[PDB]
């Protein structure tokens, strides 16, 4: 079952705002919006979802994960977003 | 395909209580509850309705550890039945309260309490009035311990109860708790709120 | 990673700041082995 | 469209089953979603406890059992942005927030007006809101859809229970994305809820 | 919809034909269409010459032949007005502008970033832009459609030719109608290009 | 035709560790390893991949030898789970760590740890980086011992672990070691090299 | 002839399986067998990690699985005498020689150049070289044959593993009979190795 990741778990963030990735008009293209790792057992954004909580009751896991992004902006506002998945062992890309 | 089932998810014995005898009080009671310890409370509260049979094992020991062959009585008091008040009180001899007589040197006593709620399933989230919202539908009984003897000895004891669930079914899953527990009521701290995820440097750093 | 591909265009009289929520799950390929006790408690 | 069957189950028949006007559509007062809003909840048996025929039946019948057809609509413009999670929470036990307070009837059973969330992050129950999607839920995005239909059957460990002292489930709507608008726009947009109690049964006709 | 087959011909097979990830979709950096913008062009073999598998193949294979699936999208709002001509120009020879200069590699082969038009009216080639609709073209109107799909086969007098020293065709996007907007709107809107090299063949595996 | 099979070649219980309690540290841990003792290390290293279930027996004794009926707890900590740090630490009561409660006077405790490596077989020769070349794929867990008591006794203990393999399969045989062992790494002595055969007088003398 | 099938198994298919030029023959630099030579070893995934297409695939794919066709040839004259053992050693863990040193990457993963044996008698692993014939091996006698063909399938406990941090097997050539020659003969004769990776699969295309 789909469950919200806390990708905005950085500091100086209140309760509800920690679940939201902030996108703005005053951000250039080819720029990074947000990044988070995929492994749910290790602490981080997946510490908030349900699959990252159930998998902490086990030791090992193996399968395909599904990640969903849902946009909450004005119906009159559009844009584009590149969602890239970096395979394990590769460092975080520095360029789009 | 077997380690993820509810039956396997819940079937593992574990400490659910600590009981101390003194035999100067002489006896010691322990009301059966799952939410005594945080680790197992966090697991059963993940669901709404559960239906299972509980197996209780009593690993009793002396203060030092050595076990003289003293005789023990573990009495199960189902809900509704009055609990023993003294070492020599008349509720110990009641035939309708099941009892187990074991020695200190004997292996631990093990009994099986079936699903015997008035309803068709247990529930630890009751929304309404009978935080409050406590349901008498899940009491599961009581356990009482004493040493049987025509004279009150001076033995000091400490009992450990291990409970194991089987034939367990669950309905209506719900989120696992993240706030620290404050024993029956899901009270939390308004000010001290622990974010479910640890803080990192910035949203643009994967690590 | 989430990349600003082009931009966030916005019509006049409309907020220039939106939000994205990320939600995750598992698939029919997910299996779990060997139970353990958590450390969130 | 936006049709959701809670747990793939339909409200059903097993008492007195009126099903003439008790199954009509009751529409609660609209809630004004603001930019500082924190969300609201409704305990459903309590919601309809004074709404005409259903109120009369529920208050004057001891036992009750029924499903519900739910329609949550948020009337927003195309220049408004925000998101709203609409989930039904079986046995939504509202908890206290003492660092031991015992809420109050205005919170536990808020009536047809509903009550607001003091701490939406913890769902006022100590459970993180991120995992609240385990319940039968529906996203309302002002950019995509306005109607959120949930059909919830009877979820209880017993076939019947009182509609005055117990809350079968709670309906929560939470602005996970804060409402944002420009200058001159409607600063508070409404959220409308309609209730259709399918397959209602009542028993024990008290005065 | 918006499907266009250049010259009613499909990229086709006659070398090494990888067609595993060389046929994937490469998406170039978005171009910020401004009110003073003059247009941009991309020489396609040069565009993909450093994009992963296609770049590796093209740089390290002597000969090359393939078609292309092109998708030009301009993400604009309903309050923005303007028009954009998207044409593919076989052997788009960018010319000099000396009243005899010899451009430069930054202009002739601009890379994946592309280069702007100095004189869009003459197409930087001495040919008037009005007649540029003879080429396989597509109008992008911010009021009607956003996607512009062109499928261009292999257009060359020889079956194979080097992908590093020769440009098979150029893709041009030109704001024939200047971008206009009111106060507070996005002053620069993006244009996105995706490339799918159907039926790729490579030969002569140089180091 | 039976004493030469791998199953028979490996099925014999034998001392794999020595553990000392003190109960002034109070407890004592022992990480499960096969290469603790040279005799069994030289046997399993003869192959590359092995897959078996291990049976552990604990023959615990007092310093003198006499056995008062003290109660013992053998806790198995699988890899990943934190190991106990103190006698009264909270990892002892974890329900997910299997535990065995036996008395000193009781027969030795015997348990069966199955093949539970993340891979499909064990391997004690890992060529690469995760001498080094240590593979976390074969940890097999841990064993912890303490006396359960409400008060810390003064008993001094010494535990002996006997491990037996069954249902054992092996792949890719390799030479048996001849150099003396130096505990995880096949380090040897460059200078002190022991020839696999004892020196004789001359090559022409049979004896 | 001289055909040998390691363990009677063929490299096989279960990812991306290129098998166009990744299966071509890579020929490593010839090794100059001298009269004081001690032997060499090659960790195979490491050997091809920078050889064109295989190097590109291995370095930029997370997972990898393939067999190998091996051809070791020693070009010697009829006036040269000596013997050479060519064995493939699954998980050839090169050990240290501290009487606790931890080798170094130049030794553990020596590359396409290979590394020499410091103590060929103990195989740099503490195991005597006499028993090394248990592995799939081939004798090269300068008086009888020059070519030594070994076809080694994929030997691993897991279907896939990284080709950069793990060595599937090691190939060793050792002059068990020292090279001897008269005056005026070639004082150092070459040994040539060719590699054909049959049935290669790659997955997880990292940058």
């Amino acid at each position: 079952v789909e469950t919200i990741l806390e990708v905005n778990n950085t500091t100086e963030a209140t309760g509800l705002t920690r679940l939201l990735i902030p996108v703005s008009s005053q951000n250039k293209a080819d720029e990074l919006c947000a990044a988070f790792m995929v492994d749910p057992g290790r602490i981080g954004p997946w510490q908030s979802t349900l699959v990252g909580q159930i998998c902490r009751y086990y030791t090992q896991w193996s399968g395909s994960l599904k990640v969903t992004f849902m946009f909450t902006g004005s119906f009159m506002a559009t844009g584009k977003m590149l969602v890239a998945y970096s395979p394990p062992g590769s460092a975080q890309p520095a360029n789009r | 395909v077997l380690e993820t089932t509810i039956n396997h998810f819940f079937s593992r014995s574990g400490l659910v209580g600590v009981v101390n005898l003194t035999d100067g009080t002489g006896y010691a009671t322990w009301d059966i509850d799952i939410m005594g310890f945080v680790q197992l409370r966090r697991k059963c509260e993940m669901f709404t309705y559960m239906r299972f049979n509980a197996e209780f094992t009593f690993v009793t020991t002396t203060k030092n550890g050595e076990a003289r062959p003293y005789m023990l009585q573990y009495m199960y008091v189902p809900p509704g039945a009055p609990k023993p008040t003294g070492r020599d009180a008349f509720q110990w001899q009641t035939a309708t309260n099941p009892s187990v007589f074991v020695k200190l040197t004997d292996p631990p006593a093990q009994v099986s309490v079936p699903f015997m709620s008035p309803a068709s399933a247990y529930q630890w989230f009751y929304d309404g009035y009978p935080t409050y919202g406590l349901c008498p539908n899940n009491m599961m009984g009581t356990f009482a311990v004493r040493v049987v003897s025509r004279e009150a000895s001076q033995l000091k004891l400490q009992t450990r109860v291990y409970m194991k669930l089987k034939h367990v079914r669950a309905w209506v899953p719900r989120p696992i708790r993240s706030q620290p527990y404050l024993k029956n009521f899901p009270n939390y701290d308004s000010s001290k709120i622990t974010n479910s995820a640890r803080d990192r440097s910035s949203i643009k750093q994967a690590n | 990673t989430l990349w600003y591909q082009t931009n966030y265009v916005v019509p006049p009289e409309t907020p220039g700041e939106a939000y994205i929520i990320a939600m995750g799950a598992a698939q029919d390929n997910f299996t779990l082995k060997i139970c353990k006790d958590t450390d969130e408690v | 469209a936006n049709i959701v069957l809670a747990y793939g189950e339909w409200p059903e028949y097993c008492p007195t089953r009126p099903d003439v006007s008790v199954n009509r559509f009751y529409t609660l007062d609209s809630k004004m979603w603001q930019e500082n809003s924190t969300g609201w909840y409704w305990k459903f048996p309590d919601v309809l406890n004074k709404t005409g025929v259903f109120g009369q039946n529920a208050q004057f019948h001891y036992l009750y059992r029924s499903g519900f057809c739910l329609h949550v609509q948020c009337n927003a413009s195309k220049f408004h942005q925000g998101a709203l999670l609409v989930a039904v929470i079986p046995e939504f036990v509202i908890a206290g927030r003492g660092s031991a307070p015992h809420p109050g009837f205005t919170t536990t059973f808020p009536g047809t007006t509903g009550a607001t969330f003091h701490d939406p992050y913890v769902l006022d129950s100590g459970v993180p809101l991120s995992q609240a999607l385990i319940y039968p839920h529906q996203w309302i995005n002002l950019r995509t859809n306005n109607c959120a239909t949930v059909i919830v059957p009877y979820i209880n460990a017993v076939p019947f229970d009182s509609a005055i002292n117990h809350s079968n489930f709670g309906l929560i709507v939470i602005p996970v994305s804060p409402l944002k608008y420009s200058s001159g726009a409607t600063t508070a947009i409404p959220i409308t809820i309609t209730i259709a109690p399918l397959n209602s049964e009542f028993g024990g006709l008290r005065q």
